[PDB]
């Protein structure tokens, strides 16, 4: 019957829009977790600087009560 | 072809399946790390309150 | 080069059928033994796997004369997606028939509408590259400060299949070997009845960087069976004498300091990997 | 089934789509304690360039 | 009458859900790759995270330090 196979053809249609939905999901994800990324990368080097200048800091503050 | 079709599903749905494995894992992972994010961003403020605090007290020491 | 075939071409439109005309070949090379080949042609349909035809033997001739016709049963719809193989073949006794030489034609190129026949130069056709074992993608992340590599078993695609009826139950097994001694043993969760396993799975190896150069990783994917020792699929090494995309890899991870660095590798036979290692 | 398989790989397609629409908010989550995180690591390398600046001070001061 | 055009519907709409499957199987194969890169990426800031936290503790130690001799200096 032509009421089987286009109702059948439906079914793989929204299957079709379904894993659409679903890929375009998964890219926004992997975009998202690249943008996270560099900013993190951002945060790590905020973070290391701030190493720095505590560790000199330290020293100079151990150095000063001698 | 109709066999063409229904195997294609068949790749399709285990492909799936795996994108499934890998959903749940990125999740727990997701969470973990968000969690991480809390307890850094806690010793974030208190590291920043012990900063500002020694630095008031320096300055304050000047002379 | 070294061949010419003459062949016919048409489509009968009442019965649904192909018809392909073996005819004569010419200008054949002189194997197997001096003078005239033994020659006869095999043909068949691609995609197609049925049984491929094969013309009548002729003893002794360059110049053969099959005079022979085919006929392949296909829907002409079905017809523009296929591509005719017409191979030529040596005849030899006690010896495995070498092919002279084959050549395909597409058939969503030829006019069916008016009857085909044509000559042909023989190609020297194209060898299959052993054979498909698959693929496998995993993660290299080393920070040289600790010493730590992380290398992240990602997934694998295409895997051959073992298991008789069944398509597979492989595993990844990861071993970390120096001077041909095996170090390191470790071994992912297994994934039954899949040709596309996924896992992400993180390991971790002690690696200082004054040995990094000297250090070898062998991947092996293998197949789980319920009795018996697990038969071994494929495996492919990074490192020390490694080659390829495998170099590049590991070059990769080693330009990329506490990065991790993804990539897939081709798989190959257990024998010749194991033989690459010196 | 032929009907069957299609409902399955339908099912299971749905399924991942709602995970991963969870996953992907919780990745939402993240990046705003990522900004949080960030701005609070720039700010907080400042203070500590400042108490560094303080320190040297109060070094070459007292010492 | 409209028998060969609902024939030739049919078979077209075969071949529409055929191609639709292909596309299904291209679509979740690049979504497959997405999800791949998308887990290695989350692997490398997970890491640079955990450095991170060993770092604000490291600060937070210097930080305490130079907090005692703040305190012996007063
Ligand atoms: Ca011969
Ligand atoms: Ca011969
Ligand atoms: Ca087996
Ligand atoms: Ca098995
Ligand atoms: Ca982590
Ligand atoms: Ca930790």
């Amino acid at each position: 019957a032509l009421s089987e196979i286009e109702t059948r053809h439906s079914e793989i249609i929204k299957l079709e829009n379904s894993i659409r939905e679903l890929h375009d999901m998964f890219m926004d994800m992997a975009m998202l977790v690249e943008s996270q990324g560099e900013m993190i990368d951002r945060i790590e080097y905020n973070v290391e600087h701030a190493v720095d200048y505590v560790e000199r800091a330290v020293s100079d503050t151990k150095k000063a009560v001698k | 072809r109709e066999n063409e079709m229904d195997e294609n599903l068949e790749q399709v749905s285990g492909i799936i399946g795996n994108l499934r494995h890998m959903a749940l894992d990125m999740g727990n992972e997701i969470d973990t790390q968000n969690r991480q994010i809390d307890r850094i961003m806690e010793k974030a403020d208190s590291n920043k309150t012990r900063i500002d605090e020694a630095n008031q007290r320096a300055t304050k020491m000047l002379g | 080069k070294l061949g010419k075939l003459q062949y016919s071409l048409d489509y009968d439109f009442q019965n649904n059928q192909l018809l392909v005309g073996i005819i004569q070949a010419a200008e054949l090379p002189a194997l197997d033994m001096g003078g005239t080949s033994d020659p006869y042609v095999k043909v068949f349909l691609l995609p197609d796997k049925k049984k491929k035809f094969e013309t009548k033997v002729h003893r002794k001739t360059l110049n053969p004369v099959f005079n022979e016709q085919f006929t392949f049963k296909v829907p002409y719809s079905e017809l523009g997606g296929k591509t005719l193989v017409m191979a030529v073949y040596d005849f030899d006794r006690f010896s495995k028939h070498d092919i002279i030489g084959e050549f395909k034609v597409p058939m969503n190129t030829v006019d069916f509408g008016h009857v085909t026949e044509e000559w042909r130069d023989l190609q020297s056709a194209e060898k299959e590259e052993q054979e498909k074992l698959g693929d496998i993608c995993f993660s290299l992340r080393y920070v040289p400060t600790a010493g730590k590599l992380t290398v992240v078993i990602l997934e694998a695609k295409n895997l051959k299949k073992m298991d008789v009826g069944g398509l597979s139950d492989p595993y990844v097994k990861i071993h970390l070997m120096q001077n041909g001694k095996r170090l390191k043993k470790k071994k992912t969760t297994i994934k039954k009845n899949t040709l596309n396993p996924y896992y992400n799975e993180s390991f971790s190896f002690e690696v200082p960087f004054e040995q990094i150069q000297k250090v070898q990783v062998v991947v092996t994917v293998l197949d789980y069976d319920k009795i018996g020792k697990n038969d071994a699929i494929g495996k492919v090494f990074v490192g020390y004498n490694s080659t390829g995309a495998e170099l590049r890899h590991w070059s990769d991870m080693l330009a990329n300091p506490r990065r991790p660095i993804a990539q897939w590798h081709t798989l190959q036979v257990e024998e010749e990997v194991d033989a690459m290692l010196a | 089934g032929s009907n069957r398989r299609l409902q399955q790989t339908q099912a299971q397609v749905d399924e991942v789509v709602d995970i991963m629409r969870v996953n992907v908010d919780k990745v939402l989550e993240r990046d705003q304690k990522l900004s949080e995180l960030d701005d609070r690591a720039d700010a907080l390398q400042a203070g500590a360039s400042q108490f560094e600046t303080s320190a040297a001070k109060l070094k070459r001061k007292y010492w | 009458n409209e028998l060969e055009e609902m024939q030739r519907r049919a078979d077209q709409l075969a071949d529409e859900s055929l191609e639709s499957t292909r596309r299904m199987l291209q679509l979740v194969e690049e979504s497959k790759d997405a999800g791949i890169r998308t887990l290695v990426m989350l692997d490398e800031q997970g890491e640079q995270l955990d450095r991170v936290e060993e770092g604000m503790n490291h600060i937070n130690q210097d930080m305490k330090e130079a907090e005692k001799n703040l305190k012996d200096l007063g």
